[PDB]
């Protein structure tokens, strides 16, 4: 699927095809701004559910900032509606249930709008008499608008023809009605849409400096005596080093908890290099490489492996 | 066929309209197009003219 | 606001808000693309004012490029009209005053500008006709463009409908006479903004390297065969480990100063938690190296840390 | 330059100003995001060529993805077309020969190039009719799309074109066989542009890894002695915090072969600076500098270095 920079004449015929490739560049532009420091199909930002009706069966999506592999933003406070409900009655199973959030792969060679009740799946809605008010002073008037033809997917099935982001995970209680996992981290984008892992990360900050404090109380103004310097004081000069030159930083990152996670995984593998040489008598590298969508096998790791290493 | 040119159309109806508007075959610019010698000069009243051109008389040298 | 999205289609038809809502959308992109553009707020790269205009208390401006919080993008070299003269002939009270740069909200109900005395909001859009070059071709037609409405505002008047971002301050000289600010700098930076940071920064650079000879050439007579430990050399080694792998990365992020100046928060930081463990009894730590609309309390009080803690 | 953003409302002749200057602002919004961060004049995505010709001296770029100083995105897969090299042997030297890209320079009056009226400023446009369908239906058309102009000069004939960057460099061997050397580096956005950094730098990581395992399984007959340290193991401590607070970093940024070198170079740079200090008896402490505009200036010699200080 190429795109074609459109030709402006003027007496010409004008056709939406100019309109359509002209309008698909900038997008594609955006997306090679993007990928020059950052390297990975991004995820989600912000969902939010609702569970009133999990005594039955039944779903409800109230808000998604969702952006796919082709640089495709799914917004539902601005952009587009909400995606309907999906129901349950189809599982028996107790078991594992993973929501997807699938869009419509996007057309090759002709034929993409949902008018039509011939069975076929790659489709965008159209949404007509939406009065939109102009700002320049007058009064609305009736267009049409693109809205995305979202849907909500059960994960076991056959996802062919289809895009993949996964949402959230269910588990049923032992009473036999639906509750949501209070552990699962969706391929993130920014760190305030899983507030568990806010919670392990504020909690290995006050981990943090009670250790360094404890160790800053144990120097006396004597820097002299280097007899008990060579003994019970010649490592605390290099655990020092090591917790006094990863704090400022990563204080820094949560802060303003807003960016992407591949910054926070480089300085939380820098610090776990630094804190592995005191105690390397178990596995040299036990340290997960990040090549993930699922954070799962990642931050769990590195916060258990950092919980003891403080010791 | 030949390519012709003006005829100018008398409203020119690229304002882009809000109240009422339509598209689907008519659009274009502000012009559209339908497809569908041994002569003297400069002399008095009436017969100057090759009609529209004026050659056969500079050709001094070969 | 409820940025729409049209169709283009073969029986769509032409209207001021299919073009309206597609300009408001790749706006909106630009932000989603910044995942440390949103960290730091926007910002503000070029401001340069006029100083004869004082005696008699007025003030123009010559060169204004201002990012705004709402995404849009200022620029008086690519947009044209510049703001009007600030009449100062109101203070009387001769204390400090501080000059902000106005832009009105956005109505989403009312709109463009058409001639002003028409009602008791501000409003932005101002139109005009300017001769434009049609490029490919050869032609000059009259096309009306778009020049926004700028005011400068002193910032403790009835703030109203309107965004706001700083650009200088207005102290009082002893001879009644007004002049500008020394020390100010401009807030929402982005680095070279303010010309007199960059100095200060290249004298730290060389002030760096002004020690560095002076601790390399100490250790030139060792001849490299050590004891198993002494009281010294230990705490010579630290003070080049914590400046051999700051010195060749803090000497790149200096000589293009075109970047945003979070990404030298991290690298100063890294350097004084590398040195307060170097030398400390009297339990000082390090100064916040977090972004803010005041970054008076971050750069000028780590300069003041670091020149006097490498020696 | 100026850049004129149309005014849009219920009045405007269908004028083609309008969406020349639209869609030129949307480029300079999208390298102000990019200039955020990176410091660039734009460097080359993919350049591959067909060494079956060579032989009869001419030469075809089957595959090029590039950028240019201005912000000017070029593929050969959309947009595309490119003439080959006539001969080869007009330079009757093989170390001089070197191929570029170039792009005729902007002409701020004329445009495109539509007959035969050959200037001393060449046109940088063309035109082209293509068919292009994608909207509601499955009818195709055709429409006039805008294509660039692109050619394979030498490095030495002149410079009234754009050229600024190479992409090859042609030398022959003894039997009258032209052939690239791999030693040739154009400026990179992206790794993996150049074949063979990526060899030379899974070298690195693997001789990494075997002179970090090699002193801890030292360590490992060190576990005996944890607190009887020497000089052999307090400069093994120093040797050993160099060495594993910089692989897991690198490991991640050399499986992502997708991101500006800047934050490779950024890392080696430490760890290069890290380890001069124990081998100071041997060199002195110059690290080259960053150069993007021949990188090969860079690299290598850095590469070198380190493969020598590791042993």
């Amino acid at each position: 699927m190429k795109i074609y920079r459109p030709l402006w004449e003027d007496g010409a015929f004008l056709m939406p095809q100019q309109f359509q490739q002209q309008a698909a560049w900038d997008v594609h532009l955006a997306d090679s701004v993007a990928r020059m420091g950052l390297a990975h199909p991004w995820g989600v930002v912000a969902a939010e559910f609702d569970d009133s009706l999990l005594p039955l069966s039944r779903l409800n999506a109230t808000r998604l900032i969702v952006r796919f592999p082709d640089g495709t933003l799914i917004d539902t406070e601005r952009a587009d509606n909400l995606p309907p409900v999906c129901d349950l009655s189809t599982v028996s199973d107790r078991s594992l249930v993973d929501i997807v959030l699938a869009l419509p792969l996007l057309n090759a060679n002709g034929g993409n709008l949902d008018n039509g009740s011939e069975s076929e799946r790659p489709r965008r809605w159209k949404s007509e008499r939406v009065n939109v008010q102009e700002l320049a002073g007058h009064e609305q008037s009736e267009v049409a608008v693109l809205r995305h033809n979202l849907t909500l997917r059960m994960a076991h099935q056959e996802n062919a023809a289809w895009l993949t982001c996964p949402v959230t995970r269910l588990v049923r209680d032992a009473q036999g009605q639906w509750c949501r996992d209070p552990r699962f981290i969706p391929p993130l984008l920014t760190l305030s849409a899983s507030p568990s892992l806010m919670t392990e990360l504020l909690e290995l900050l006050h981990h943090l400096q009670a250790r360094r404090q404890r160790l800053m109380s144990m120097r006396r103004e004597n820097n002299a005596r280097l007899a008990d310097f060579a003994v019970a004081d010649v490592s605390l000069f290099w655990l020092l080093n090591a917790l006094n030159s990863a704090e400022p930083v990563l204080k820094e990152l949560l802060d303003m908890p807003y960016r992407h996670p591949e910054l926070l995984y480089r300085e939380l593998a820098r610090l776990a290099g630094s804190l592995l040489t005191f105690s390397l008598e178990h596995n040299v590298d036990a340290v997960p490489a990040y090549h993930h969508e699922t954070p799962e096998n990642v931050f769990p790791p590195l916060l258990s492996l950092l919980n003891r290493l403080l010791e | 066929h030949d390519r012709r040119r003006i005829p100018l159309k008398t409203p020119l109806t690229m304002r882009v309209h809000h109240p009422v508007s339509l598209k689907s075959r008519p659009v274009m610019g502000d012009h559209a197009t339908d497809v569908n010698s041994l002569l003297p000069d400069a002399r008095l009243s009436c017969r100057p003219a090759a009609g529209s051109p004026q050659l056969g008389r500079t050709a001094v040298m070969r």
